[PDB]
């Protein structure tokens, strides 16, 4: 007899994001100065270039083993899931989602703000500056990872979006991710296209469109208050 | 810091920056630093680069490590954009108040609309003490005499606190009833009428005519505070007045201008022709912020970078007095780590493999007449 | 059953409110926050951008998009009108966090002179609009009005302190303009600012009320526009392919 | 991968026509001096769409950009496009 | 001036162009300013003629790297043998397929319901393989491209 | 009318008309009215402005009251 939500799940999804993200900010605060400046020099090779590196390893790694545990794992037989069984499948997706919504509060809003901080007080010298380490390749990646991992879960865990690809959810876990090839045009943008660092250029009219899809999460949240509701506890709550 | 990765030859056709002073290598917080110096603009501007017809002189640096305090070009202060002309040479001077301690590389550029940065020489300048001993007095025409730093901060913090705190009553209103699942069960059921009553109108109706009232009676408050205000003020300032220079008594023609790929060196055919000035030698070749000099004919003494200076960078096959109407064809040797440091060898890359920089010419007194040379650069790779 | 009582129903759905609150709340603040800041950010950024004529006009047109969508869905669905004052408010809450860490922690910019603006009263007018009339087309046409036309006369008491006229090395500079001048942006010249410089067909005092009459029927047209992608967006279709 | 094996697919047919020349004291690519020698009488120079350096040119990224950002946009037109084709493929008929 | 430049109105230049005949006939040649954002400006043409043979036309041309080449034939086998190869490649895709019923039994047995019978798990490997071979075969023409032609502008 | 709600400055700093004459105060209808100056462009052109690239000489009144006969530019029409 487990507790619906499992509250050490919750408390650990949102510090792990919080922590990784804090020591984050601190590197980028400690050797942004010292070595980020130059982009031709040894110490930003082996303070960013390392970075980057590591990081796009890491996150191929821990996306192929995460989408492949949660496949491999999924419910068979989805006929025989008690009603509370099914609620605490429900409470652990809303975990899941939990989770994506601050991973994105992460990635779309601070450090795409701080990389306007960055270009706006520095000229730009490379694509891959540190705030563009930062940003476009570290914190787009993991909330795409956790969008795709909250997908996964939905369709092999609840019965409610096992019957089909939810239109909702699919638009809202990969329009996101377009975010991430969008960034060559970005370049391009700015390479090529706009001579000045100004943040309201078209050249970055890609990103909004595709910040638009993030809404389809209201469909997605009626889906999941459904899949609340169905298994017996919206009748009992309308009494 | 942003200049290695710009292209060669647009480093080498856009504006040259010649003799340049900074008053102070090591300032204390508060204390000021003078940068002045001249530019050229070069006739042959590349025709990706929009003409500096809006320009703006500005300084390259990490943040707000200094405030410039002002800017002149050619002796007039430059707020604003301005209109620069192809061909032209501008004296320039900025004053600069240090602001956070540490060793920072600042560098003069010019900004310019449709065409980008164009960073010149950095030197790096320490700046010891705290940054809370930095104030940024300003005397109003009102009277007034405020800090810049803290000015004005106490009143954004309190009305932003207080439009966030109403949002937020707002919000907890209809934050203390069930949100999600039963109202939404409710309006599926037919039952959305129930979900609002009177005294939630009336609620909305106290907020509304609220916000509209508090709204007005801040802006008259405003009003009353601050009876006399004025808008922002732009616009592109013209008329700049340029340096009227002697014309070079000394013609340079460039014969062949080559440079080996592998390669840290350039390597010039020129003919120079004396028009009087009395016999007169090389003394430096300058190219993207590097200075090849002739440590027999010129020695710098200004603390320029020395990343960026080579003092015996120039190899001319004769160097010696060449008498007034001398036309002699000489082979000069621009050598130095500066051309690979600041990716000079990277013309091998751009779509176009012209190069343009300066020619110093000194006397036996020690006159100085400066030759302007732009040819194309063919790479050597035998 | 799934719940063994009512009481264990009650708890049950305000835990999922709270979560669900977070959720709607947060990715809000991301997908609005990335909107805004690529569309209106450059005046959002700078003191000296915001002038009478490009950033009144600009900012509450393109902010209205998200409070639009999520109106027809909250209203539409749960009854419950706070769309608007929840999309300001996470848009508010992630610029001063940006602001506060990252423009004045890490590059030390002062906070006087890099702040957001003043947005709570256009929500609010649109919200109890919305609420008291129960209608979208009528929520559109007047809503969007005060929104356009409560922009700048909200932000007032925040920036007139900072328009007192100053005599700086004789020329006649604004406190913002100083602001401006002394703290170099290194990447962002002095021409790249989008704001008034003076028309010959400009008149006689009337730069900030034309400049907020049309913001607000540019506000209307997009709210009218933004519902429906909202309502787009609300669907709840499942795909088999 | 439409978008990002374009250029190397190619780079083996127009690389030999890359060679540098010093052609008349100028430096010259050899797909320019066949421009140049071969005149087109309707096709002047200045026509030509190709690039010239910008000052926010970085250190050789030039075809890699062009080559993700044509990926990019060749995601969004084939999406674009495939619903294109699916309304093109109606079995319709009309009665008027 | 191999390349576009500017002109000052009201000045006059001289000008100078060196042809070298490569067709025979007679021929109407005129000196022009293409002007962009004008059109053309044409001058005086003048009638020449040419005399031989097309075939004994030479365009010589010496490379930075110590090569001597003709413009009029240089790099044409190269280019024909890639392009024959990648259409080769192509057309073999499309005959793997086409050596079975193509339109109207598979249309009808997809509207039947029986589209998973079409395509079997050889199919799959040989597609598996054209995608693979087609990559490699592309990073190694590359590579070797840039092997025979390592200076490059 | 129509200039004194035109910005100050922009005023100031476009075009300066010095000294001008009219030939009569009073005309009867046919009568022609002469109207000569001198106007100089001023170097420092507000950037809002576009250049005088493309400039036309007009008179200013309420209507075709006047017919304008003939306009001359340096002596050209
Ligand atoms: C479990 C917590 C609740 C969940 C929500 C997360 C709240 C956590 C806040 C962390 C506070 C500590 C920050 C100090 C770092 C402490 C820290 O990392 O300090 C070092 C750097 C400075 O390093 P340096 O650059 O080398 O130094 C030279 C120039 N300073 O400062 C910072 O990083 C401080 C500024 C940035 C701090 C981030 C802001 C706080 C994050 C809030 C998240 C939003 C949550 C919304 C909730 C409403
Ligand atoms: C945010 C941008 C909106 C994209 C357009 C909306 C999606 C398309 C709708 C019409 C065609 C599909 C059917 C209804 C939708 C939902 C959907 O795709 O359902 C599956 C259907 C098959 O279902 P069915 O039972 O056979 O009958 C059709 C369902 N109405 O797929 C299709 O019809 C084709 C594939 C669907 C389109 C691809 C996914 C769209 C998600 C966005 C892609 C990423 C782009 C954004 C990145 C920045
Ligand atoms: C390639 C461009 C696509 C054009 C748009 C598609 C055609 C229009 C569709 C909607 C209205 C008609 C009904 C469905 C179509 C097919 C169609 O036109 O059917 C006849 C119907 C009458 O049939 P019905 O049984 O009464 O019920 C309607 C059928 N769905 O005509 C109409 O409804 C009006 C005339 C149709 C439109 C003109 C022909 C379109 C062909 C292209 C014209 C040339 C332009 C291109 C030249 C470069
Ligand atoms: C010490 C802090 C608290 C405990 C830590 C566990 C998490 C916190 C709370 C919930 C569980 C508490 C008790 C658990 C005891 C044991 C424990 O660690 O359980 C959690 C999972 C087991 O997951 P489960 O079988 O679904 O069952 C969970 C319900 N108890 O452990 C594991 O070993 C992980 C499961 C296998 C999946 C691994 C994912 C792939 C890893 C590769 C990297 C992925 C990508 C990385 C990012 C790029
Ligand atoms: C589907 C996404 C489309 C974009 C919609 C979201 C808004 C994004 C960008 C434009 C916002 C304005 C700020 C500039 C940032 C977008 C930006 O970077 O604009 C640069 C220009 C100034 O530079 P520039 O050298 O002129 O460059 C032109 C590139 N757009 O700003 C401008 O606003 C001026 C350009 C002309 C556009 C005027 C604004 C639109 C006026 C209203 C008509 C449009 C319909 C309105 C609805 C009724
Ligand atoms: C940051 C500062 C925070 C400000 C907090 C403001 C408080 C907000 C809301 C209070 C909710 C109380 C609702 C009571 C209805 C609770 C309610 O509905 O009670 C039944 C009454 C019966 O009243 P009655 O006498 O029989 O009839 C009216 C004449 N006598 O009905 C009502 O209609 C009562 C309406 C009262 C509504 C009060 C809300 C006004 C709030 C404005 C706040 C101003 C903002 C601050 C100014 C600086
Ligand atoms: C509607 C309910 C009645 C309440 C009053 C309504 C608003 C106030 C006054 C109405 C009288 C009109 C004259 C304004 C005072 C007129 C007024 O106060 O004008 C101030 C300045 C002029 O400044 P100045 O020259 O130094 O002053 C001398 C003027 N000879 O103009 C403006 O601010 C321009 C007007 C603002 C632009 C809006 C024009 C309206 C466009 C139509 C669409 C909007 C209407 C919505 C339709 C539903
Ligand atoms: C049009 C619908 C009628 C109701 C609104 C009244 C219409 C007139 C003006 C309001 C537009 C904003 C002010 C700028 C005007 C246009 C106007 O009058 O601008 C002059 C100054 C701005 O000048 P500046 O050069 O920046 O110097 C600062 C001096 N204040 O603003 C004003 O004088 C403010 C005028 C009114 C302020 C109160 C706003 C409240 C009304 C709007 C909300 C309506 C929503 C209704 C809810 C249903
Ligand atoms: C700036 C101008 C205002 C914005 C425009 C939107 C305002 C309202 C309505 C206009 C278009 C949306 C209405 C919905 C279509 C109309 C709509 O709601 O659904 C049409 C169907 C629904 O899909 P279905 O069930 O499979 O098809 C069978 C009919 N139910 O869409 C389709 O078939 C596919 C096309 C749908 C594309 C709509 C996407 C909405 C746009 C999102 C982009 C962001 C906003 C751009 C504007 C800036
Ligand atoms: C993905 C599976 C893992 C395999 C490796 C992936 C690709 C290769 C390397 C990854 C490390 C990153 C650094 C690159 C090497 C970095 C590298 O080789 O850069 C070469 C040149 C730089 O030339 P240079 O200055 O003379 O050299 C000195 C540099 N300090 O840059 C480029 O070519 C620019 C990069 C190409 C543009 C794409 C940027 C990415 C934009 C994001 C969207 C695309 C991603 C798709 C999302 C799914
Ligand atoms: C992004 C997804 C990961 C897989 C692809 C690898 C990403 C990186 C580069 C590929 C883009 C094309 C090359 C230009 C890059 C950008 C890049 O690296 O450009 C430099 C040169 C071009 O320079 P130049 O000045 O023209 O001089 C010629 C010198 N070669 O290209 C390269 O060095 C080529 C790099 C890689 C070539 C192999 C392409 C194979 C990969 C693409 C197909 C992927 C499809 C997968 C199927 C599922
Ligand atoms: C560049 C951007 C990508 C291209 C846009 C297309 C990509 C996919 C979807 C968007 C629009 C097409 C979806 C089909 C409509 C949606 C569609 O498939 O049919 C709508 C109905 C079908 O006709 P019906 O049976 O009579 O009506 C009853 C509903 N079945 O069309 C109509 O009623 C008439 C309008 C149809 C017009 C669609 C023409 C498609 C465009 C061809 C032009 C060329 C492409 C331009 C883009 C460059
Ligand atoms: C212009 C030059 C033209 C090039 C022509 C290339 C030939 C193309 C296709 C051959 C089709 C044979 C299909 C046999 C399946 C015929 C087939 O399916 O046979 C059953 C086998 C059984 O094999 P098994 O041993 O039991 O299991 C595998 C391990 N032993 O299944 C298979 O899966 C066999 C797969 C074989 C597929 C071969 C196709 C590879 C073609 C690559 C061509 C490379 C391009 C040229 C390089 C220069
Ligand atoms: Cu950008
Ligand atoms: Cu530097
Ligand atoms: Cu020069
Ligand atoms: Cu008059
Ligand atoms: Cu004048």
């Amino acid at each position: 007899e487990a507790p619906l939500l499992d509250k050490k799940w919750l408390t650990f999804a949102l510090a792990i994001y919080t922590v990784f993200y804090l020591w984050v900010r601190w590197y980028e605060g400690v050797y942004g100065w010292s070595a980020g400046l130059d982009s031709f020099a040894p110490e930003f090779e082996t303070y960013w270039m390392n970075f980057l590196y590591t990081e796009i390893v890491l996150e191929i790694v821990t996306a192929s083993i995460l989408w492949g545990y949660l496949w491999k794992t999924r419910d068979r037989n989805l006929a025989a899931l008690t009603p509370r069984e099914e609620l605490r499948r429900n409470f652990t997706h809303l975990v899941w989602l939990v989770a994506y919504a601050w991973a994105i509060y992460w990635g779309a809003s601070y450090f795409t703000e701080q990389d306007g901080t960055w270009h706006q007080t520095i000229v730009r010298d490379t694509d891959f500056t540190p705030s563009h380490i930062i940003e476009f390749y570290l914190s787009y990646p993991i909330y795409i990872i956790t969008g795709f991992a909250a997908f996964i879960y939905a369709k092999t865990r609840l019965p409610f979006f096992a019957k089909g690809i939810s239109l909702p959810y699919l638009v809202l876990v990969v329009g996101p991710f377009m975010i991430l090839p969008n960034v060559g045009l970005n370049e391009w943008g700015h390479t090529f296209w706009f001579m000045e660092e100004l943040f309201v250029a078209p050249l970055h009219y890609g990103f909004v469109i595709f910040g638009w899809l993030a809404l389809a999460v209201m469909g997605t949240l009626t889906q999941t208050f459904y899949s609340f509701a169905q298994g017996g506890l919206g009748q009992s709550l309308c009494e | 810091h942003g200049e290695k990765s710009q292209a060669a030859f647009m480093r080498m056709r856009t504006i040259h920056w010649y003799d340049l002073s900074w008053s102070k290598e090591k300032v204390k917080i508060n204390e000021t630093v003078e940068i002045k110096g001249k530019f050229h603009v070069f006739e042959g501007w590349p025709e990706t680069v929009d003409e500096p017809d809006v320009a703006f002189l500005n300084v390259g640096m990490p943040g707000p490590v200094f405030i410039r305090k002002e800017s002149y070009i050619g002796g007039q202060l430059v707020p604003r954009s301005v209109r620069l002309e192809i061909g032209k040479t501008y004296d320039f001077r900025v004053v600069l108040k240090a602001r956070r301690p540490g060793d920072w590389h600042v560098h003069t550029m010019m900004n310019v609309q449709g065409g980008g940065p164009i960073i010149g020489p950095g030197k790096w300048i320490t700046v010891e003490g705290s940054m809370s001993e930095f104030r940024n007095p300003v005397t109003t025409l009102t009277g007034q005499t405020v800090d810049l730093e803290n000015y004005n901060e106490g009143n954004t913090y309190f009305w932003h606190a207080f439009w966030f705190a109403i949002g937020v009553a707002w919000i907890g209103y209809w934050s203390r009833r069930p949100i999600f699942i039963p109202r939404l069960l409710m309006v599926d059921a037919g039952r959305a009428d129930e979900l609002v009553s009177a005294t939630d109108r009336k609620v909305a109706m106290g907020f509304l005519a609220a916000t509209i009232l508090i709204v007005v009676m801040a802006m008259s408050s405003a009003n009353s505070k601050y009876p006399i205000t004025i808008p922002l003020q732009a616009g592109t300032m013209r008329g700049m007045k340029p340096l009227e220079l002697p014309a070079p008594t000394v013609s340079v023609k460039v014969e062949d201008a080559t440079y080996r790929v592998p390669g840290r060196a350039m390597r010039m055919k020129l003919t120079i022709t004396n028009h009087g000035n009395s016999p007169i030698r090389l003394g430096e070749f300058y190219t993207a912020s590097v200075r090849f000099l002739d440590s027999d004919v010129y020695k710098d003494t200004t603390g320029y970078p020395e990343d960026l200076l080579a003092e015996d960078g120039l190899s001319v096959s004769d160097n010696s007095p060449l008498a007034p109407g001398e036309t002699r064809t000489v082979d000069v040797t621009a050598s130095d780590a500066a051309w690979e440091v600041y990716r000079l060898s990277d013309i091998i890359y751009d779509p176009d493999s012209r190069f343009a920089g300066l020619l110093f010419f000194f006397d036996a007194t020690g006159n100085r007449q400066v030759v302007q040379i732009d040819a194309p650069l063919i790479p050597s790779f035998m | 059953s799934a719940v063994r009582s009512h009481a264990e129903a009650v708890q049950v759905s305000r835990t999922i409110d709270w979560m669900a609150l977070f959720v709607v709340f947060f990715v809000i603040v991301g997908s609005y926050h990335i909107h805004a800041m690529l569309t209106m950010g450059d005046w959002d950024f700078w003191s000296d951008w915001k002038d009478r004529r490009l950033w009144v006009t600009v900012t509450p047109i393109v902010l209205v998009t998200f409070p639009a969508a999520v109106q027809s869905y909250l209203w539409e669905r749960y009854r419950l009108p706070w769309g608007a004052t929840v999309c300001v408010l996470g848009l508010l809450l992630g610029e001063w966090i940006n602001r506060y860490f990252n423009f004045w922690g890490w590059t030390y910019f002062p906070i006087n002179f890099v702040f957001p603006a003043s947005l709570v009263p256009g929500a609010i007018i649109l919200d109890t609009v919305l609420m008291l009339s129960g209608s979208y087309l009528f929520t559109a046409i007047v809503g969007a009005m005060g929104w356009g036309l409560i922009f700048y006369p909200g932000n007032w008491p925040i920036i007139a302190p900072l328009h007192v006229p100053v005599e700086y090395n004789g020329m006649l500079m604004s406190i913002a303009d100083i602001q401006g001048y002394n703290y170099v942006r290194t990447g962002t010249p002095e021409y790249i600012r989008m704001v008034e410089k003076g028309t010959l067909r400009t008149f006689g005092k009337d730069v900030a009320p034309v400049s907020a009459f049309f913001s607000a029927f540019m506000s209307i047209l997009i709210y009218f526009m933004w519902h429906f992608i909202g309502r787009w967006f609300s669907n709840e279709r499942f795909l088999q392919s």
